[PDB]
This record gives structure tokens, C-alpha cells and sequence, in this order.
């Protein structure tokens, strides 16, 4: 391979594949902080061309962290279909981009081809895509999973109901659930980040969620987003199991930062299969987001996009029901503004779909970043046209306890009625019987939690 | 081993299974526009995107690029400037680049001929390259034409950080019957050489409107050649003095 | 009428309606430049609330430039259906916003209500809309016109083929036409900005466009975007008349700057009716964009959003086939970056639709602005979801003579296939008979201008 | 041109285009009275052949009344698209007939071609059409307009509710409105010919009509068919404006007979636009009928068909929501029997559609003509298959005050259910919600005015 190109008569040389992959990124505050970003637009473009010219082999054989050094690298590499890899290993990344985007490449074509990819190769493709490339490419790569709802079917759009409370007060939690359900939110999951990471508390929250599910016979699933170890404890001890959640990171060191062993995810699958109230075969929920590895000093000189792609590669091993990036969850140090957050969301979603996972996005931002609610509205609509599997919902997007702004319950109804998309078909049935939705639209009496009393 | 800025990169035809590839070569030759690059599904081919992005990097650079005062001093041109002090402020304050700074006025009254029939004024405006690349070729034959068959030729000068409307104040201070302005127009993706001329008969700040000007845009080797443009400007000038009118007040 | 409120215990008072309209705007470059922007975030919110509390009557009765002093104000006021106005004059702008957005407000409801607005009221409404408000509100207000194609039908999406040349070289113009047609662009118009505004040259450019239309029997229309007087001349003297074009401004002073008298637009309509090769009843084409008035010293202390909306009140009087903003055509001084250009595009489009015109957008930026091609792709997709009637198309979006970047031909095909939208129905039929489109998608043979040879 | 043919060896010469146009008519009592009719069938046919051989130019340049002599001639001629005229001016009338009737001539084709016609040319075509030609030709020329209802869409059939009372008694008027609405009549208009032509009375009638409209929120419009001057007075003075009505005539002298100035129609458009409760852009209502010009001594030697065509040409200038001929309204002196009345109705409707106006028919007759109710039933069904825009309705067809018989409320339901046609889509929605109509058919409880109490 070449690590060198000339552009307008000036030679642009790079040290290694890693450097090329980093500098090819669109500018973000994260890559600058990590000190891996291009020096100018010229060198950004030169890196893109060098990358576009490397083969699948070139990139597959040069992972950011070495096989024998990193359990996540080993997981990713060990999961390759070597027959699919052998068909494409001599393709340039340029050629792989064009393949993904081609109207003559079908869903079934991509289904086999994607098995010959590693996360690094997935990343390389994302790096040479425009914003429209990322949206259109992602849209022609649907990924459908099933718990008690079916998510990911083209023409549909799901949503997590996020009824968080600063005190985990079951009244406040319930209040927001009735509100979200009235806007048709919750077909992805009813998921709470709890305050105490504690068996008694987890079951109490879970009991709260499932009290509403069981009372109205809602086709959905509940989740409490504490450490995977504590959710497993609670479910083993009798609490209702829906989805089992873990945050992940794309290196072994990253996982250690989070207190996560791979064997915990094995165990979560096993517990799911013994205990969980799930009809379909998918029951895991992962969450990701650009900058985690960097925060943990676990990026090993790699840009945050390449690292984020490694998360999806890890996730794919466990066939989760849903994954989402929490796109602007941390702050300006990794993603500074509107511009950069939109790009990252489009990148994250496209890479997730290319990796063949059930990829959603928490379109969100924080109050110390250069961002506002109009950003979340721009981004949610773009991602929806990309076939984004699901977004979040809270009352007006205000999390009273995680201290950021995500999408409103309003925003899911907006997206759905704007783009003629429907909920998960099972959930849509339930909304119709409750008189909340007719022909994909909120009825006159929707958006009113007192409807449930 | 392709340089994206190369002539080869520019002439690249990317249509996959073309109906008539000989026609595509003919078409690509017809135009400086980025035709015949084909597609991947509905999206641009990777090479076409790459060259676009390469050109864009070069384009941004031409926005902030400034002429040395060493270069204008060597042109034997007086240098004056608008109220603007720098490139960053120019981009954000149109109102300031439309006014002379308080020492500009005093330099022009002390160094330029009063009440000329035709005044040439030159500015970098939005693209330095437009005047640097074009200058030796347009400027001399222009002011040759004006004296050679003509009359009172004013003394030419450079306004830094100028915007077109600054030529109304200039015409008032010097009492020019006609004012002609060569100014860089905003740079395009693949080109920053494009020069325009904005000319007015007997302008006044408080009365003259944009439609009172005649425009001749896209001056450069790839549009209307500088030598040739200089002759059309000389012609325009003398028609303005005959007609006591410019732009939208000039016959046919 | 209250010109004051209290936010967090601080009293916020404004001079007049005009100040309220200005300081309610989301932050943009041009407002700061005009000296009319908010001093702080709180004051912007306070201006928004004060404005939301004003009545339709409050705003209608305080135009930005007086009736007696401005022919554009007169035109807008004299066009009001006073019966519709009387129904709504006591509504607050908040109640009008909520009415526009309501799913119980139909297209026919809005049909009558909008006749009671003036542009200042249109603008007021826009100022208190979030980005998703502007998109969803616009989408539920379709505006449909008909030349030789029908434009604006929900579920369709049209494009201007902009085959501009540095020398007006008929070979270069023809080349770009054939290319655009191959991507399904040109259903809105095939429209050239010429280099020279003379009759012989205009006739030659028209002869070039119509040579192609006539040879392949394309259902569409041509246009040469010179001064309206010159077009009229050419057409009277025998050139093929399609659409008649004029750039406009929202004040009488601004029109003077442009060299345009209202009588010219009357005449253009008369000339269209006698000469033009148009089957339907619409034949005018206007272009607008934020900053034009301010540049012309013609905003009289009003902001660029309020002034832009007045462009639409003017245009509506002449029932044009199409109108578009050229959203980022000018420079960073009026709209600085991605964020500001997107917002402006959503505003302009929402305001045009609310004014009842056939509103499209040239999603574009300049090289001296903090913007890139990814911006055009973000905005074009958002505007498509909003039901934007049309965008532009140039090869890769690079205009060799207007020195800016607009959308590529690829972008229209992308948008159509991404959102399952169709061209104008008459043009779609033509594309299918050419073997260029099948079921709304580009065939394998598409995208190759050599196909016409 | 030739004004001469030989037929069975006998030379048939004619004086002028006018003579040819008159004698080409199918026999009616009107042309005999006017003294312009053929002397035999042979000379009728010879005139038809001579006419069929003249060009569009021949007829366009020879109007029944000269340009400089007649304001209606000037209106008609001044409205020609000279580019469309130049394409067809050398066609024979034979060739224009065949063009109109061709299955390869589309609605869009006719849309442009019709702009190159004058009323005289429209007439000439009608004169060489059989009854089936007139029906099929008219059917392939839809003309769609919109007030608060949409009229003219193929597959639909509208109706004027005509609740006239000898004393303008608001109870009698209201009684018939509830009756008509119960049969699904009124989607065209609720239109009353009043007894007193008087502001107080007009507003009282209008108040009556709109009381029913406003109470049941009916998507329709009301009208009072007094002189246009008095309707304008009343509407200016505060009465509800729906459609503004005027009877018209095809010559200047004819208009004088009716007390109509062209400037009154200009003013009615302007008043409509300031005052009227109309969502769409059409608000005028014209009425015509063979024989008016003759009655007024204003035919200037022209047959009544050619004169009637000039009415449509006048009407087209003002883009009315609806026009109808009042086919048998006057008496046997102009149209004697069944035969002649059917022919005239088919002629009037075809010419109206060819002129591009929203053409309906009052299928009616008088008690001194050789006619009965079975005539109205024959004619209404034929015209309905022709795509006639609307007919009238009164209780059983008996006007208690204009002293003639039009169509029953029954007849609209009959036509609709016979031919599978629907009401204006907006009105159909309203009928469905009232339980009057299901799937285009009257429900069990329809035809009962007490349903409204
Ligand atoms: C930007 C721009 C505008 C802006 C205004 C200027 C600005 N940018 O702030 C807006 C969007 C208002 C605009 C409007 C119109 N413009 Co203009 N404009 C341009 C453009 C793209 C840039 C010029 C530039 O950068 N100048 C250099 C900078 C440094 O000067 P500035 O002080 O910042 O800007 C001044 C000039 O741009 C001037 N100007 C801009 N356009 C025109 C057109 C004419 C005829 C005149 C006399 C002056 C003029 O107005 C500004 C004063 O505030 C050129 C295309 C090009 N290749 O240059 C077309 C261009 C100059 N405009 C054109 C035209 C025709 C128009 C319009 C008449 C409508 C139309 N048909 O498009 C209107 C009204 C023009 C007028 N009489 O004021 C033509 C002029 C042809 C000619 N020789 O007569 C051009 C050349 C493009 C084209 N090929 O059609 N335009
Ligand atoms: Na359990
Ligand atoms: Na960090
Ligand atoms: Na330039
Ligand atoms: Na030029
Ligand atoms: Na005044
Ligand atoms: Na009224
Ligand atoms: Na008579």
C-alpha cells in the first residue's frame, strides 16, 4: 500500500494506516484534542484519497489495536466470514463505497458482503462519504430485530420512552410513561437510568414500568440502565426482565474503564434466555458514542470515529435488539457544535447499519456545547430519512437528572407524520386500540396522559 | 498515482457503461463544468467527490489571500484603503468597505487629478488573484485606449478592502464624470481569477442606485480575455460620456 | 398592545413592533450587521414572548415601511381579504402559530386564513417556530402551480436545470442540459443566467434550450435569467418564451436598486399571455434571499427575515409558477455558517408556503462563508421533508460563472429515491419514455448524457 | 377561402363567413326567426362542408362583429395566445374537429391549443359535430375550478341548489335548502334568484343561506342572482360574499341590454378578492343561453350558436368558478322542442369546455315550448356522460317563481348513482359526516329535510 499522495504538487505523506484513518475525518474538536486530526483541509483531503486507495486487506490487517493485545480486536477479527472477506479483500475503499451506494447492490448483497468487513474497514468507508452518502447508504441497509416489538422495518420509526427521575420516584416515572405513551413513544423500550444501582431499587423501578405494561397489555419491553451486573442480579432474584443494557467501548482498556468483562455479556444473553419476558430472539441493548475511548485513555492513538465503529463490531457479536449512539451526550471537548454533532450522528448511524446492527440515535446535546434544541430537530429528521431505527423521548427533551436535552415525545409524532412512517407494527396495533393513533396519526385525544385514567 | 489538481483528474470521465464514450469526451471538452463523472447509485463517484473536496480546500485559501503592498507599490499605483483594517473584518462589514477611511480621502485629494472624464480605480475586493493574474494584461491597454482617442485620464490607484459602492464617494471626491472599478468577485470552486468591472456616470452617494451601474463580469482567460475586456471598457466609457448615463440608462 | 414583559424578574421593553420582530429572530450574521439583533439570549426570548402575545392586528397595522411611502407595502395591504383578516385580527401570534401547526387545520382552512395575513404577520409566525415547526408547518401547506409541468403536488419534488457558462457557449450549455436530463433534473425549468444581457445573445441561449426541448419533446419550459425588460424584448422579437424571470426585493427602495418597476411585472404577465409556450396558467419566476434589502440600504431598520417575507407578499400578487430563495448566495455577512444558512432556508421556505406561493430553495453557499458541500446536502434533505417545491441542479453543484456551489444533479435523484418522491408527473412520463426512470428510480442507463446521442 | 361548394351537381354559394356559420347549424326555430337558417338539408350540409374547409385564420379574422365596433370582440381577440394561434391558423375546421376528438390529443395538448382559438372558431367546430362528437369531445376536455368546493374533476358531478320563493320568504327558502341538501345538492352553489333587487333584501336572503351553511359548517358557497351592481353594494355593506353572479351576452349591444359594463366584472373580481368567503381562487358565476342576443337585437345577423360561443369567450377572461347555459329558459321562439333543446345543450356545453370554462347546464324547458320533464331527464343524462360540471336542483324541478321546470333534487342523485359519479370531494365529505351519503349513494335516511332538526 501507499501512505503517500501528491495534491496540487505538494507531497502528503502519512506514518501508518492509523494516521490516515484519523486525518480523513471531517474536522471535530475530539480529533484535535486527541492530537490526531488533519493540519489543514488539503491534508484532510489527501488523507481521504490515500485511504480511498487502500484495499480492504490493507485496512483489515491493520487494526488500531493489535489482535494479541486487545480482546475486542480478537472478537471483531474472529467473527469475519473469510469466504466473504476473500471476495472483497482486493477492493479499494473507493470501490467499497461505490458498491454500498449502488442501486444495483441489494439488501441481500450487502447481507453477505458485510460479513467480510471489520470495524476499521466500516470506518474507512464512512470517512470518504458525504452527508448525503451516509444518509442514502444507511437507508439501503435496513436491519430488523424483534423483541416484543419489531424494529427496523423500512416505513417504520420507533422510540425509547425515557422516564428518568432525580429520586427514582415511581410517581414521577409513571407520570412520564403515561405522557410518552400518549404521543406514541415506547415501542423500542421503556428505559430508565436509575439513581441507585441497587437490587431493591431496580426491581421497584422495573415493577413500576411493568405495572403500566401489564395493566394496558402493552406490546413493548422495559429496561433499567444500571450496570449489567446489577440488572442480572435483580432479574435472577425475580424482577421482570425485558432488555438487558450495557454501555460499551471499542477497546479492552475501554471496557475495563466501564467495569465490563466480555463474559458479562455472554451471561446477559444466558440470563435473557432463562428469565426475560421477550417473544422474539433479541433482548440486549447497547449504547455507544464518539469520545468514550478517548475519555478513558483507551483510543491508543486512534480517532473517535474508528473507535466508535469498533463498538458496533463488538455489539454485532451479541445480536442486540437495539443499539444507539448517544451522539452529543458528553460535551464540546469531543463534539463542539451543531455541524460536528450532525456529522457524527450520520457517521455513527451509517457505520452501525453497515456493521449490521439495529442502529438508533439519541439525538442530544449538552448545555456547555455550542448547540440548541433546533440541532436535535435538524438531526432527528435527517437520521429518520436515513432509516434510523429509533430515537429517545422525554417530556420536551428535558432530562431532569442526566442533565442534557434529547428529543421530545412531540418529535417522534412529528417525524412519523412528516415522513409517513409508522410505529413498530405490534405497538401501532396497541395505540390504535387505545384510540391514540389512526392511520399513523395522533387522534384528537392523543398527547393527554389523563387518557389512561 | 493521480494528483487531484492535475489536468488528468480534470478530464476524467467516470460514466460506467456509456452509450457513446466518444460523445462523453467531446462533452467533457465542451465545458469547464464537472460533467460526465457518472454516479454510484444516485451519489457522486468517489473520484469526483475527492476532486471537489480538493478544489474546495484551495478555494477557501484564495478568499483570505492578500496582495503584498510591495506588489502594488511596484505597479506604481497609489495604495489607499476603506474603513476596513483587515481581511476578517472585510468579510463581515460590507458597510465599512463601502466607505473611505479618513486618510484615504486626504491622499486622493492631494495626489490624484481633479475632475477627470474617466477614473480607473482598482481593488482586491473578494479575490486578490483576480487582479494579480489579470493586471498587466488589462490595465495598461485600458488606460492606453482612454488617452489614445479620448481625453482627461485620471490617475489610477489601488483601494484595499474595497466594495463596489465605494466608487460613489470616490467619484464625488475627484469629481469624475465616469468612474470605472476593477474588483475581484467572490471566488468560485475551481477558479479565483474572475474579475469584474463596475462603472458609473457621475455617481453620487446619496442618489445613485445599483442599477445606475454597468457591470462587466467574468473577466479572465477562461471567460472574457483581459486584453479584449479592456477594449470593451474603453468603448463603454466613451458611450457613458456621450450619453451622460450608465447601466440601466444607456441606449440599446 | 404591550411592548414589554418580565423574564426572571428582569423587565424587557422594546421601542416598537419593528424592534420586536428584529430581536425575536434566531441569531444571524446579518441582524448583528444591521444593528437590530438581540443583545442576549434572554432578550431574544423576551422579544419572542412579547411578539407571541401581539395580535394579528398589532402586526398588520405596523408594517416595516409605511403605506404612503412604499408601493410594496401598498401592494401587500391592498391584497388582503378583509373578511379573513377580520376573523383572525384578534388572534395572538401564538394562537396563529398553534393554528398553522394543528392537524385539525386542513389545507382548505389555511387557504382562506392565509388571505387575511400580511407578510409581517407571516414573518412574526416564523420567528416563534422551532426548526421542526418550520418543516412540519410548511409540509402541511402545499402550493401547486402549473406551466408545462405541475409543481408542488405532495409526494413530488422538482428541480431547476441550471446550465450556466462563462462565455454563454451553446456547446457548454447543451452539454450540461443533457447531463441534467440524464439525472431527471429540469421539471421546474431549464434556466440560464447569461453572461451578456443583450437580445441576440438571449435569443441564442433560448434557441439552445428549446432545441433540446423540441427535439426530445420534453414537457418543461426554458428561461434566461436576464433583466425582465430584456427577456420581454427577446420574446416580442420572436424568441421562445417559457418562464419570465425577475429578482425582487421587499421594499420600493430595494426594487429601485434592482432597476425594477411594478409595471414591468404587469407587462411580463401580459407578454406571457400573448407569446409564451405554456399550457398551464402560471409563467413567472421570481428569486429572493435574505440580505438583499439590507445590502441595498433598503431595510429601513427592519431585519432580513421580515424583509424576505415581504418578497413573498409581493410575488404572491403575480401568481408565479415558481419562487425560490437563493439562501446562501451572498456571503457570510448576512448568514455566517451552516447553522444560520439552514435556519434561513427553513424560514424562507415556511414563509413562502404560508404566503401561498410556489416556494423552492437554491440550497447553496459561498467560499467566503463558513460552509461546505455537506451543508447543502443537510439543508436540501430537510427542505425536501418540508415539501420544498424544487431545488437547483448543476454538475456536482459547481457553478463556473456565478462562483458559488449549489446542489448537484445527483442530489435530486438522491432526494427522490431516499424519500420516495416523484418528479412532476408530466416530466416523469417523459423520463420513463426516455428509459431514464422506472418507478421513480434512475435506470441503469441513467446518469449518462451520451444517451441522448 | 372558398364560400362555395357543389353538392350533387348543384352549386351552393354563400355571401360571407357569417352566412356559412349560420346555415351550418342544425335546424332550430331561432335561426329561422333570425332569418339566417339554411333553406334545406342540402344547403345545411353544403354550408357544413364549406365551413369544414375554411381555416382557423379564415374564421378568426372574420368575427360576427368587428373589433373596433364591439368591446366583446376586442376582449376575445386580445386574449389570444398568438404563439398557439400561429401553430393552428392554417388548419381547416375539419382538421380541428378531428384533432379535438383524437384519443392521441391529451388534456394538456388541448390546454395550449385552445388558447389559439376565438369564439367563432369554437363555434365552427361545434357546427360540424354530431351529438356523439359533442359529448365525447366535451368529455375529454375537463375544466376544474375551486371555490370552497372543487368542481369539474372527472368522476364527479355537482349541483346548484335553487331555493327560489315568490315572496323571498326566508322560511320557504330555508325549507328547500334542507330538502336539497338531503339529496346531496348544493356543492356547486346555493343560489337564489330574489324578487326584490334591494340591499336589505339581498342581505336577508344571503343571511338565510349562510345561516344554514354556518350552522352545519357546509363546504359550499351562497349566491343571490340579482344585478351584479346590487350584489356588490350588499357585499360592500357587510353581507356574506360567496359567488358573484352576472348574466352575460356576446356583444356590446347585448351587454347594454342587460345593463352590464365590462368594468362591473372587473369590480366584481376585486370585491370578491377583498370580501368573499371563498378558499379557492374562483368566485364568479356567469349564466348564458341561446337566443339572448337575438332577443336584444344584438346578434348583428349571426346565428344563436355563434353568439352563445362569444359568451364563453367573454366569460373565460374572468376565470369564473362556474358558467351555465340556461338551455330552454326562454321559449319555443328560439328552441322549439325536445330535439332542438337537447342539441343546443350539447352544443353549449361542448363550446364552453372547448373555451376552457367551468361549463354546466340548466337542463330546463318552459310550458309554452313543445317539451316535458322527460326531456330534462334525457338531457341531464347525456350531458352527465359529457362530463357536464353541474346541473340545477329544485323540489321536483318546479320553480314557483321563474315559471319553468328544471331538474329535481332527485335527478342529481339519479345521475350520480347511475353513472358512479361523486359530489365535489369537499362536499362529499360533509354529506358523509351528516349520514346523507355512503360510497356515493344516498343512505336510507337521505331525502328527508327533517334530518336537519
Ligand atoms: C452576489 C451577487 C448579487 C447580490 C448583491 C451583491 C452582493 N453579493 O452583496 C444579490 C443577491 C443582491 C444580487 C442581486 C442581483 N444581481 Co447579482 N451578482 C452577485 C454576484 C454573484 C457577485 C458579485 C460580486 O461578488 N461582486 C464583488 C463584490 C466585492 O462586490 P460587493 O460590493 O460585495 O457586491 C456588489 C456587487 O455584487 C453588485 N452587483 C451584484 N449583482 C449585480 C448586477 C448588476 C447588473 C449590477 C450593476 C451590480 C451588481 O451589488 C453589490 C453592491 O452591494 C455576481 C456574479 C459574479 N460572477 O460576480 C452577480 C451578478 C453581478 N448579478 C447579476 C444580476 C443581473 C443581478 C440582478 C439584476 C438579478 C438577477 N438577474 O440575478 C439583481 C439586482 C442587481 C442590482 N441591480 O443590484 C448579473 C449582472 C449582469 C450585468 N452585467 O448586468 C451578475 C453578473 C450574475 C449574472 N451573470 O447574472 N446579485
Ligand atoms: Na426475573
Ligand atoms: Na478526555
Ligand atoms: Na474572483
Ligand atoms: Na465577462
Ligand atoms: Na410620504
Ligand atoms: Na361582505
Ligand atoms: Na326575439
Amino acid at each position: 500500500m501507499k501512505l503517500k499522495t501528491t495534491l496540487f504538487g505538494n507531497v502528503y505523506q502519512f506514518k501508518d494506516v492509523k494516521e490516515v484513518l484519523a486525518k480523513a475525518n471531517e474536522l471535530r474538536s475530539g480529533d484535535v484534542l486527541a492530537g490526531v486530526a488533519a493540519a489543514s483541509s488539503q491534508e484532510r483531503v489527501a488523507a481521504k484519497q490515500v485511504l480511498s486507495e487502500m484495499t480492504v486487506a490493507d485496512i483489515r490487517n491493520n487494526p488500531v489495536i493489535a489482535y494479541e493485545d486487545d480482546c475486542v480486536t480478537r472478537l471483531i477479527q474472529d467473527d469475519v466470514n473469510e469466504t466473504a472477506y476473500n471476495q472483497i479483500k482486493n477492493w479499494s475503499i473507493s470501490e467499497l463505497r461505490e458498491y454500498v451506494l449502488s442501486d444495483e447492490t441489494s439488501v441481500d448483497d450487502i447481507a453477505f458482503t458485510r460479513k467480510g468487513l471489520t470495524s476499521e474497514v466500516v470506518a474507512a468507508v464512512a470517512k470518504i462519504c458525504s452527508n448525503a452518502d451516509l444518509i442514502y447508504g444507511a437507508k439501503k441497509m435496513p436491519v430488523i430485530k424483534k423483541a416484543n416489538t419489531t424494529i427496523g422495518i423500512p416505513g417504520t420509526f420507533s422510540a425509547r420512552l425515557q422516564p428518568n427521575d432525580t429520586r427514582d420516584d415511581v410517581q414521577s416515572i409513571a407520570a412520564q410513561i403515561y405522557e410518552g405513551l400518549s404521543f406514541g413513544v415506547g415501542d423500542a423500550v421503556i428505559g430508565v437510568n436509575p439513581v441507585t444501582d441497587d437490587v431493591e431499587n431496580l426491581s421497584r423501578v422495573l415493577d413500576t414500568i411493568y405495572g403500566v405494561i401489564d395493566k394496558f397489555n402493552i406490546p413493548t419491553q422495559g429496561c433499567v440502565l444500571a450496570h449489567v451486573t446489577t440488572q442480572i442480579e435483580a432479574i435472577r432474584r425475580g424482577a421482570p426482565g425485558g432488555l438487558i443494557f450495557q454501555s460499551i467501548c471499542g477497546s479492552e482498556k475501554g471496557l475495563k474503564e466501564f467495569g465490563v468483562e466480555l463474559a458479562m455479556l455472554d451471561e446477559a444473553r444466558a440470563v435473557g434466555a432463562e428469565f426475560n419476558r421477550i417473544a422474539g430472539e433479541n433482548c440486549l441493548y447497547f449504547e455507544t458514542g464518539q469520545g468514550s475511548a478517548l475519555s478513558a485513555g483507551a483510543n491508543f492513538g486512534a480517532d473517535q470515529v474508528t473507535m466508535e465503529a469498533r463498538n458496533y463490531g463488538l455489539a454485532r457479536h451479541y445480536d442486540p435488539f437495539i443499539v444507539n449512539t448517544v451522539v452529543g451526550f458528553i460535551g464540546p471537548e469531543y463534539l463542539y457544535n451543531d455541524r460536528q454533532i450532525i456529522r457524527a450522528g450520520l457517521e455513527d448511524h451509517f457505520m452501525g447499519k453497515l456493521s449490521g446492527i439495529s442502529m438508533g440515535c439519541d439525538c442530544c446535546y449538552t448545555n456547555h456545547a455550542d448547540a440548541d434544541q433546533n440541532l436535535n430537530e435538524n438531526l432527528m429528521i435527517l437520521l429518520a430519512t436515513a432509516g434510523c431505527n429509533y430515537i429517545m423521548g422525554m417530556p420536551l427533551g428535558d432530562d431532569i437528572m442526566l442533565n442534557y436535552q434529547t428529543t421530545a415525545f412531540h418529535d417522534t409524532a412529528t417525524v412519523r407524520q412528516l415522513l409517513n412512517l409508522r410505529p413498530s407494527p405490534e405497538f401501532e396495533r396497541w395505540l390504535e386500540s387505545m384510540g391514540i393513533m389512526a392511520n399513523g396519526r395522533l387522534t384528537k385525544r392523543a398527547g393527554d396522559p389523563s387518557l389512561f385514567f | 498515482a493521480l494528483d487531484l489538481g492535475s489536468a488528468e483528474a480534470k478530464a476524467w470521465i467516470g460514466v460506467e457503461n456509456p452509450h457513446r464514450a466518444d460523445v462523453l469526451t467531446e462533452l467533457r471538452r465542451s465545458t469547464v463544468a464537472r460533467v460526465c463523472t457518472g454516479r454510484a447509485g444516485p451519489r457522486p463517484r468517489t473520484q469526483a467527490l475527492l476532486r471537489f473536496l480538493a478544489d474546495h480546500s484551495r478555494s477557501k485559501d484564495t478568499v483570505l489571500k492578500e496582495v503584498p503592498e510591495e506588489w502594488v507599490k511596484a505597479q506604481g499605483l497609489l495604495e489607499v484603503r476603506s474603513e476596513i483594517s483587515d481581511k476578517n473584518l472585510y468579510l463581515t462589514r460590507p458597510d465599512m468597505g463601502r466607505r473611505l477611511c479618513a486618510e484615504a480621502v486626504e491622499a486622493l485629494k492631494a495626489q490624484c487629478v481633479a475632475n477627470p472624464d474617466v477614473q480607473v480605480v482598482i481593488s482586491d475586493g473578494l479575490s486578490t488573484d483576480a487582479i494579480t493574474v489579470n493586471y498587466e494584461e488589462i490595465l495598461p491597454p485600458l488606460m492606453a485606449g482612454l488617452k489614445q482617442a479620448g481625453l482627461k485620464v485620471g490617475t489610477p490607484f489601488f483601494v484595499r478592502y474595497g466594495r463596489v459602492k465605494i466608487e460613489d464617494q470616490i467619484g464625488e471626491i475627484l469629481g469624475a464624470k465616469v468612474v470605472i472599478l476593477l474588483v475581484g468577485e467572490r471566488p468560485g470552486l475551481g477558479q479565483s481569477e474572475s474579475l469584474s468591472c463596475y462603472a458609473v456616470y457621475s455617481p453620487r452617494m446619496a442618489t445613485t442606485v445599483e442599477a445606475d451601474r454597468t457591470c462587466i463580469s467574468n473577466i479572465h482567460q477562461g471567460g472574457t480575455p483581459p486584453v479584449e475586456a479592456a477594449a470593451v471598457i474603453v468603448d463603454l466609457a466613451k458611450r457613458m460620456l456621450e450619453q451622460k448615463a450608465s447601466g440601466i440608462n444607456m441606449t440599446r
